[PDB]
């Protein structure tokens, strides 16, 4: 019967010849066709191009592509500078673009034909100033790593100027791993009460020479930003009485969801987890596939870049996904109307306890913090 | 070997314009005028239009360029998006970018490198403004800023500060400056740094002006580059601290023509309102065909140069590009913005910000920043 075409951008990844978003976004498409009830007449198919990882020229090319060959969304690439490149193109011809991890959105930009499924990094900012105001610290760190930028902790910047706060800011070396000379700075001047911008990967390796330097003590209250706390190992450190605070949207408290995590199962990180940046694809194709519901006489076009004119079903389309609603992996999902950007969600807060990392709150926007 | 083409990027409007497109002109008779013997190819400077700060336009025009066979390309001087898609696409082909205007992708350290950049990098503004504000012996400051880009630009300066209300605060414009200068006059703090464009810099001053915020107990520092064009009337006072800079080499023997040309054409387009002075970019743009023009001699004179038609689709490349890129590193120029030179790493150096104030009537000198 019918059939509806999406199209997906993956960088190339050194791990195997499909990285997470990549194995995700199939993954979800083929839980959807076996599904009846979401999108029981029509058949999700797709196109794959792969990128070299920072190539944004090349993701221009790859996009252009797709839309020529006929596409109703594009979901990635991952990388900032490509995903950038690829927005632009989407927006240009009309075509919905579906990002799944977080990147600089600057601020004069006017392009108004995609979403992100990624936490709004202001909302995730606001959730860490709450935890601070919690704990009643008065004196605070941030750390943060090279790649991201200060942007997006910009909340955080401007705390100090509302509540009495004294921040300092320090930067990980970008072109090392190692951190030692930083947190020699850190244990140097007392600092005990630190914020971690960096990704999971980054902390497992940073906790580590964290204990090599008699920092993971009952001294130490260290919070991360990472999504994917949960999933790193606390073994070496559930013991030494340091705290360690943070959030997940993963929504693994529901079973429904812990089932998929478990067929999904089929350095310092453990295995047999679902990463967020994965979860956050599979619940793109479904909060999309929501949308496609609601407009069934689409057809995908051939467009081809500087020459056609914009998909005459592409507004319709846009505004649709803008106003899906879908219960997912990571929780429910909207979006903002008035930027495509998912400022509003729910957390978990969890913390570590002497038995591992476990729950002890939640969080949302609306009514705030909510320790248990 | 037929001829200099090199060409430039315009974002610049026709009417009322920076008057880039006639300083670009201005630049290429006055060298084109010289006659030698032996005598030289013409210099040709072929000018391409960007209508929005577009990713997706600009590769287009790219692609427009790459058949011409030219030996750099200059500009966009402010389209920070354009111009990394510029940066990407040169770095590829090796034919060298010619910076003269912001850009704010990091670019990553270890990607190809095409690029020379006239204009001041983000970390000697920050260093530039540090160097005032320790000149007051550090006051209490509070930066203002139009948009979050402010802590990317001025990134060096705002990490080397604790942030509080006491040391160093952040706010930013959500669009009326009032309630921000008086949370700034609560806090009793006397310094203040606006980092925004000439029009929401004036909008700032103007408001802190009905404060009764401009008297000579405030300080206040622009990081904008149109410091001398931008005109406070009925604003400035007797007792006014209000500083900023300046590139501009007045004693410059072409200076003076430089700006009679400059306020002729703004008349013949906009004989409704008055002639500002001339522009940073329009002088940039001036001295990046100098810049060009003398690195591409000085190959010449020990290589047979020769250029070629490129093309997107074509993974050819500019043979000379890699050699070209020597010879603008050694480059050392007397231009309208001061002195040209630039590091390994083409980021310009051994030259001079002059710190200006504004006074009643005109500006006067207090001091210069350097490099060296
Ligand atoms: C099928 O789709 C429905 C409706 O979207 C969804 O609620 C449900 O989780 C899916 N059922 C299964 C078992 O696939
Ligand atoms: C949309 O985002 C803006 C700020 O990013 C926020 O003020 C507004 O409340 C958001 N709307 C929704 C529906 O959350
Ligand atoms: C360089 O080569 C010769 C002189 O060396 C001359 O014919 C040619 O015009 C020169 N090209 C330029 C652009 O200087
Ligand atoms: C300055 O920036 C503001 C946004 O903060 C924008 O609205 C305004 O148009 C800009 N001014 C000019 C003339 O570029
Ligand atoms: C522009 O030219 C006229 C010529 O007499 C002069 O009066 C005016 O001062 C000039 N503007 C500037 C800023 O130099
Ligand atoms: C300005 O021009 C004069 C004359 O050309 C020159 O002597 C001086 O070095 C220039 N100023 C700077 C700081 O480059
Ligand atoms: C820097 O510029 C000045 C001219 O303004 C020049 O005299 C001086 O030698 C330069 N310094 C170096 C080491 O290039
Ligand atoms: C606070 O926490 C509980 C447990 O997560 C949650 O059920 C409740 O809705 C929260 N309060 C509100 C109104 O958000
Ligand atoms: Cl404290």
């Amino acid at each position: 019967t019918h059939v509806l075409r999406f199209g997906g951008i993956f960088e190339y990844v050194e791990s195997g010849p499909m990285g997470a978003e990549e194995l995700a976004f199939r993954f979800a498409v083929n839980t959807i066709n076996r599904n009846r009830t979401l999108l029981p007449n029509t058949t999700l198919t797709y196109d794959t191009q792969k990128i070299n990882l920072y190539d944004s020229f090349e993701a221009s090319k790859k996009a252009c592509d797709q839309l020529s060959l006929g596409v109703a969304a594009i979901f990635g690439p991952s990388h900032s500078s490509s995903a950038n490149a690829v927005q632009s193109i989407c927006n240009a011809l009309g075509v919905p673009h579906i990002q799944t991890r977080w990147k600089h959105q600057v601020s004069d930009n006017k392009d108004s034909f995609y979403v992100s499924l990624y936490p709004d990094f202001s909302s995730l900012s606001r959730a860490i100033l709450d935890l601070v105001q919690f704990f009643k610290w008065k004196t605070v760190t941030v750390v943060y790593d090279d790649s991201t930028g200060l942007i997006r902790l910009q909340e955080l910047i401007k705390a100090p100027s509302r509540y009495n706060l004294r921040l300092k800011i320090r930067q990980l070396p970008a072109d090392t791993k190692d951190a030692k000379p930083l947190l020699k700075e850190m244990k140097r001047g007392k600092e005990f009460h630190v914020i971690f911008d960096c990704s999971h990967e980054m902390a497992a390796g940073i906790l580590k020479q964290a204990l090599n330097m008699s920092m993971m003590t009952e001294y130490y209250h260290y919070i991360f930003t990472t999504l994917d706390l949960f999933a790193l190992d606390v073994e070496p450190y559930r013991y030494s009485g340091v705290n360690m605070t943070g959030f997940r949207i993963l929504n693994t408290e529901n079973t429904q969801v812990s089932s998929i995590i478990e067929k999904w199962s089929m350095s310092g990180l453990l295995d047999g987890f679902m990463t967020t940046d994965a979860a956050l694809m599979y619940d793109a194709v479904h909060v999309v596939s929501v949308a496609v519901q609601q407009f069934p006489q689409m057809t995908v076009s051939s467009l081809q870049c500087n020459r056609h004119k914009p998909w005459r079903f592409g507004t319709r389309f846009m505004s649709l996904i803008k106003e899906a609603h879908w219960e997912g992996l990571t929780g429910r999902i909207t979006f903002n109307k008035t930027n495509g950007l998912r400022t509003d969600f729910d957390l978990d807060v969890i913390s570590l306890k002497e038995e591992g990392l476990e729950k002890i709150g939640t969080w949302d926007p609306a009514s705030g913090l909510n320790m248990t | 070997l037929s001829s200099l083409r090199m060409a430039a990027i315009l974002d610049d409007q026709t009417v009322c314009g920076r008057g880039e497109r006639l300083a670009l002109a201005l630049a290429r008779e006055q060298i084109n005028g010289i006659i030698e013997v032996p005598a030289k190819a013409r210099v040709e400077v072929d000018i391409f239009e960007l209508q929005r700060d577009s990713q997706y336009e600009t590769t287009d025009t790219m692609c427009q360029i790459l058949p011409k066979g030219v030996v750099s390309v200059l500009g966009p001087s402010s389209s920070p998006a354009s111009a990394s898609t510029v940066s990407h696409i040169c770095g590829e082909k090796e034919i060298p970018h010619i910076k003269v205007g912001p850009e704010e992708t990091p670019r990553l350290q270890y990607l190809r490198f095409a690029s020379v950049s006239l204009y001041p990098s983000n970390e000697d503004v920050s260093l530039a403004v540090s160097r005032i504000l320790k000149s007051f012996n550090y006051p209490s400051a509070s930066l203002i800023c139009a948009k979050a880009e402010c802590l990317l630009r001025l990134e060096e300066l705002v990490r080397g500060f604790l942030i509080s209300k006491e040391t160093l605060s952040v706010r930013m414009l959500d669009r009326d400056p009032t309630p921000l200068l008086k949370e700034i006059r609560d806090d009793k703090v006397s310094t203040i740094i606006i980092d925004a464009n000439a029009s929401i810099s004036h909008l700032v001053l103007r408001k802190a002006s009905e404060l009764g915020m401009t008297s000579a107990f405030y300080k206040y520092i622009l990081t904008t580059m149109d410091f001398p064009i931008l005109h406070l009337d009925g604003i400035v006072e007797d007792s006014s601290n209000i500083l900023g800079f300046s590139m501009f080499n007045t004693s410059h023997p072409f200076y003076p023509e430089f700006v009679r040309s400059l306020n002729m054409s703004w008349r013949e387009n906009c004989e409704a309102s008055t002639y500002p002075g001339p522009a940073l970019s329009a002088a940039l743009m001036f001295d990046a065909v100098h810049v060009v023009v003398s690195a591409v001699r000085e190959l010449n004179r020990s290589q047979e140069i020769g250029v070629k038609p490129l093309a997107c689709t074509s993974a050819n490349i500019w043979p000379h590009g890699t050699s070209l890129m020597n010879y603008l590193r050694m480059v050392e120029y007397d231009g309208l913005t001061g002195r040209v030179e630039f590091n390994s790493k083409g980021q310009r150096t051994n030259y001079t910000l002059r710190i200006l104030e504004k006074s009643r009537q005109g500006h006067r000198e207090i001091g210069v920043w350097y490099s060296n």
